[PDB]
RNA sequence: UAGCUAGUAGGUGGGGUAACGGCUCACCUAGGCGACGAUCCCUAGCUGGUCUGAGAGGAUGACCAGCCACACUGGAACUGAG
RNA sequence: CCGCAGAAGAAGCACCGGCUAACUCCGUGCCAGCAGCCGCGGUAAUACGGAGGGUGCAAGCGUUAAUCGGAAUUACUGGGCGUAAAGCGCACGCAGGCGGUUUGUUAAGUCAGAUGUGAAAUCCCCGGGCUCAACCUGGGAACUGCAUCUGAUACUGGCAAGC
């Protein structure tokens, strides 16, 4: 599996004494393959928050179906303030994608794709709707399936 | 907004103003130097700013930065202006062109000698 | 309008062999190559996501012997011509007259190639071109010149090229001291290192 | 009255001229009614130096279009 | 008031698809079940029937596959406040053509797929996908 | 390296907003000075009366720096 | 041959009528189509139309000012 | 900026123009324009294009080419195919 | 184009705290100064000034101005309005926008085809010519438009009769 660390932020509460601080970990996992989790671990170091984060990505990983590398379909994900829009592309577009969407599309295996993020750019929010995006993405088979079709008649 | 709405009145675009109106969209305006000063910036900051107010071609008159260590700038100067606020300054929206017309180069400077209008040693 | 700095600098920045020495002597017997330059050199920082599209263009513009203007404008002609424009970018820098009078092995480096090619003793289909950018195109004889073919390092550029991997889309003779640009090298022929995706996406930024 | 001249295009030291039926008192290079050719002074030796199309150049002439002399030369030359 | 019966119609397959419901039924018109042929045709929808006679109402059978609805989304494109016509070139593509745009043309209710090799344009009733 | 300035003593004549004092210095110039960061840091308080050395500038001879207080 | 077809909304010039063409234009940004009015005045030489009439005209010469229509016939009575 | 307009809107006849025409004149009728923005005020030569933008847009109209206007300022005609 | 002589006559500018590729020492001590924003400077400052080293560009390099972008931050494509800015205090109502259902008819909107036009240049594509390139150039494509003619009639509009 690819692995990728998107954010850390060291976060704050505060108690009688003072402030205890501790940090947070965005990450995402993927095999390249159409398979891709995020994972968000806390910790009051920031090696131990990214472990957490890779363990959790590693157990809450999503499937997607590609089409040689890239997407079915236009897709767009929403999560919270996030709105994300993502479509396929031709070979050698490379992914033209902003940060958190890059981590989730490089790790899930997807080389071509046109996307942006609207809205909310937090990290946390983006890489959600970038995978609600990609989940809720449909291929011809399955459209097929559905629908009582050939993959002929679909297309 | 409704179709109808826009159609009937349409999206207006905000009108956005310059940052620098007394250069008049020009990259540099002539001044001649009505006053020569230092002035003390905001919350955060301390220091006494060395400054100018210039009156300009145009007849805009204006404050201006005076960057660099130490300036040959008195009443009656004549200097050239171009855009660039200074942050803990209010009001300072212009910086002196250092090293054109009357105002000099800063002595010793080795390091952004050309921001500053300083020869090559 | 050329580097004419020290090379080894280069190579050690981005932690490869440019092939900006002959190749006689090993890299490492001549510099610290595993050591970036410098005071601070020793230290291995971790590179931002800019940084690695950064470093991977520098690469193959130093390698090459591009400058940013005339390496941005082999992009945008890349862009514009039909299929993989991480393909086409490699495809235009490997069509230089400098490059091919290179892998021909008629300069020891792509800098003595570019000299010969500039001093006039570089023929294509006969005519004398004194441009390194010139793109050269199938079927085209690059030659030397009857003055330059008595040159001695042209004599031992050959035999350095004799120990490198001979390109498939050339064709030399090294008795004439002639070659063909048989073809236009596909992405398979060029080596695997160079990741031209990030270039791609450096510019698309 | 109409002619049949050349409008001189082309860079510095490299001319080419697009043969053109005009109103004779319009610029040069100005207001043409149609292009019916080009003539290239300093062509190649397998390069097309000068195109026409004889067939409107007769038809202009029939309604009364008078040929700039260099025009009539490159007439005779093509023929 | 009422003012938009196929914009309704629509909604009460997505509201019906929502709700897990077996078969929604609406005041029929030529034109509703103009759309319903095709969304049955294509595979969106089981079956319809229409019943009555001075005021008919229109059945539809709703499916679902593997629990889940089939119909994803369903837009109204072409509304009374603002309609949507298309020469043949400019036919939408649904879903990069998994998905059916129903579009009006001058010989009846049809798929843009059918518009296209038809050759003719038309106004564009909904997408479905 | 920097330019050199001149030190001189004066009294404070009244307080301004913001650690601002009008100060009559030993020529007979008043000056507008502000305090000293390290006097801020530092917790000096001025007051109306208190005798300060004034840190003045050539640039302009209406403004300083009170960098002690006596 | 080339008419516009319009409804008579006056008729209280001698011999001229002012003719309403409305048409139907998709609006250039929002895509809604919108109804556009095109008033003329027209030469009625008989004065044979009233208001609320409708009229097929055509382009003729300058007949005064502002007239350069013409009456072909009226193809309903108000 | 919400009302504007008396040759003003139309007709008839005479005159006028290379030519249609309130172009002009006399007489007759009382019209004509305007929230689909008249009138008034401010700014501005227009276009092909140019810059930017994924596109839709936004900004722009230097050079080159088409059109227009002007020629110290305000009037005016004369000559001429113009 | 050929010959001659000799590396000979030919490298700078910005930057290096984060955004943003590039770090140390010395000086200074919220001073002097930096700064696009966040900020830096009050004694060990990778942020000031100098130096060494480095990074980026290179016969340029920076700075300023100006436009678009990023800004979905006027949102047609493509936004909002309980509490973040935003529902008129409430109604009635003219203009306007919108209009249940069936048949016929019309053919305005709409759709199709065709014709004419949409100057050349420019942009784009395939070529050609200057040693290459810029540049010049052949042909094409494009000019998303407008008008007309002939058709189509589902939808919208008109008209007629109904429910
Ligand atoms: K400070
Ligand atoms: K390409
Ligand atoms: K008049
Ligand atoms: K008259
Ligand atoms: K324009
Ligand atoms: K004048
Ligand atoms: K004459
Ligand atoms: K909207
Ligand atoms: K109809
Ligand atoms: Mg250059
Ligand atoms: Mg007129
Ligand atoms: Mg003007
Ligand atoms: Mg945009
Ligand atoms: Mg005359
Ligand atoms: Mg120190
Ligand atoms: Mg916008
Ligand atoms: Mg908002
Ligand atoms: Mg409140
Ligand atoms: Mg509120
Ligand atoms: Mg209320
Ligand atoms: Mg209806
Ligand atoms: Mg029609
Ligand atoms: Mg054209
Ligand atoms: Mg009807």
């Amino acid at each position: 599996l690819q692995e990728k660390l998107i954010a850390v932020n060291r976060v704050s509460k505060t108690v009688k004494g003072g402030r205890i601080f501790s940090f947070t970990a965005l990450t995402v996992v993927g095999d390249g393959n159409g398979r891709v989790g995020f994972g968000y671990g806390k910790a009051r170091e920031v090696p131990a928050a990214i472990q957490k984060a890779m363990e959790k990505a590693r157990r809450n990983m999503i499937n997607v179906a590609l089409n040689n590398g890239t997407l079915q379909h236009p897709v767009k994900g929403v999560h919270t303030g996030s709105r994300v829009f993502m479509q396929p592309a031709s070979e050698g577009t490379g992914i033209i994608a902003g940060g958190a969407m890059r981590a989730v599309l490089e790790v899930a295996g997807v080389h071509n794709v046109l996307a942006k993020a609207y809205g909310s750019t937090n990290p946390i929010n983006v890489v959600r709707a970038t995978i609600d995006g990609l989940e809720n993405m449909n291929s011809p088979e399955m459209v097929a399936a559905k629908r009582g079709k050939s993959v002929e008649e679909i297309l | 907004a409704t179709v109808n709405q826009l159609v009937r009145k349409p999206r207006a675009r905000k009108v956005a103003k310059s940052n620098v109106p007394a250069l008049e969209a020009c990259p540099q305006k002539r001044g001649v130097c009505t006053r020569v000063y230092t002035t003390t910036p905001k919350k955060p900051n301390s220091a006494l700013r060395k400054v100018c107010r210039v009156r300009l071609t145009n007849g805009f008159e204006v404050t201006s930065y005076i960057g660099g260590e130490g300036h040959n700038l008195q009443e009656h100067s004549v200097i050239l202006i171009r855009g660039g606020r200074v942050k803990d300054l209010p009001g300072v929206r212009y910086h002196t062109v250092r090293g054109a017309l009357d105002c000099s180069g800063v002595k010793d400077r080795k390091q952004a000698r050309s921001k500053y209008g300083v020869k090559r040693p | 309008a050329r580097y004419l700095g020290p090379k080894l600098k280069l190579s050690r920045r981005e932690g490869t062999d440019l092939f900006l020495k002959s190749g006689v002597r090993a890299i490492d017997t001549k510099c610290k190559i595993e050591q970036a330059p410098g005071q601070h050199g020793a230290r291995k920082p971790r590179l931002s996501d800019y940084g690695v599209q950064l470093r991977e263009k520098q690469k193959v513009r130093r390698i090459y012997g591009v400058l940013e203007r005339q390496f941005r404008n082999y992009y945008k002609e890349a862009a514009r011509l039909k299929g993989n424009t991480g393909e086409n970018l490699l495809a235009l820098l490997e069509g230089r007259l400098d490059n091919v009078v290179y892998r021909m092995g008629f300069g020891a480096t792509r800098a003595e190639a570019r000299q010969l090619v500039s001093h006039k003793a570089i023929m294509v289909n006969g005519r004398v071109v004194n441009i390194a950018s010139y793109q050269v195109s199938p079927n085209d004889v690059v030659s030397i010149r009857e003055k330059a073919k008595k040159q001695s390092r042209v004599k031992a550029a050959l035999e350095l090229a004799e120990q490198r991997e001979k390109p498939t889309w050339l064709e030399v003779d090294a008795g004439k001291m002639e070659g063909t640009f048989k073809r236009k090298p596909e992405r398979s022929d060029l080596s695997a290192d160079i990741n031209e995706h990030l270039i791609v996406e450096l510019y698309s930024k | 009255m109409v002619t049949i001249r050349l409008a001189r295009h082309g860079a510095k030291k490299r001319p080419f001229y697009q043969v053109v039926v005009a109103d004779s008192r319009n610029a040069r290079n100005g207001r043409f009614i149609e292009r019916v050719g080009f003539f290239n002074p300093i062509a190649s030796e397998k390069e097309e130096g000068t195109r026409l199309d004889l067939d409107r150049i007769a038809h202009w002439v029939g309604q009364g279009a008078t040929i700039s002399d260099r025009v009539a030369a490159l007439i005779k030359e093509v023929n | 008031s009422m003012q938009d019966p196929i914009a309704d119609m629509l909604t009460r397959i997505r509201n019906g698809q929502a709700a897990n419901k077996a078969a929604v039924t609406m005041p029929s018109s030529k034109l509703k079940v103009a759309i319903a042929n095709v969304l049955k045709e294509e595979g969106f929808i089981e079956d319809f029937k229409v019943e009555g006679d001075t005021k008919p109402e229109l059945e539809l059978t709703l499916k679902y596959f593997q629990g889940k609805a089939v119909v994803e989304s369903i837009q109204r494109v072409s509304r009374p406040g603002l309609r949507i016509y298309k020469r043949k070139d400019e036919l939408p593509k649904v879903m990069a053509g998994l998905g059916i745009a129903v579009v009006s043309t001058s010989k009846g209710v049809m798929t843009d797929r059918a518009a296209r090799q038809a050759g003719l344009g038309g106004e564009i009733i909904c997408y479905v996908a | 390296a920097k330019e050199d300035n001149i030190e001189m003593q004066g009294t404070v004549l009244e307080t301004l907003p913001n650690t601002m004092f009008r100060v009559e210095l030993e020529n007979g110039h008043v000056v507008t000075a502000h305090i000293s960061g390290k006097m801020r840091k530092n917790y000096i308080r001025i007051l109306t009366g208190d005798k300060v050395t004034v840190e003045l500038t050539p640039y302009d001879l209406s403004k300083g720096r009170i960098v002690f207080r006596s | 041959i080339r008419t516009l077809q319009g409804r008579v909304v006056s008729d209280k010039m001698e011999k001229s009528i002012v003719v309403a063409i409305e048409r139907f234009v998709k609006h250039p940004i929002y895509g809604k189509f919108i109804k556009r009015t095109t008033k003329l005045h027209v030469h009625d030489e008989n004065n044979e139309c009233g208001i609320g009439d409708v009229v097929e005209i055509r382009e003729c010469r300058p007949l005064s000012k502002t007239k350069s229509w013409t009456l072909v016939r009226v193809v309903e009575k108000a």
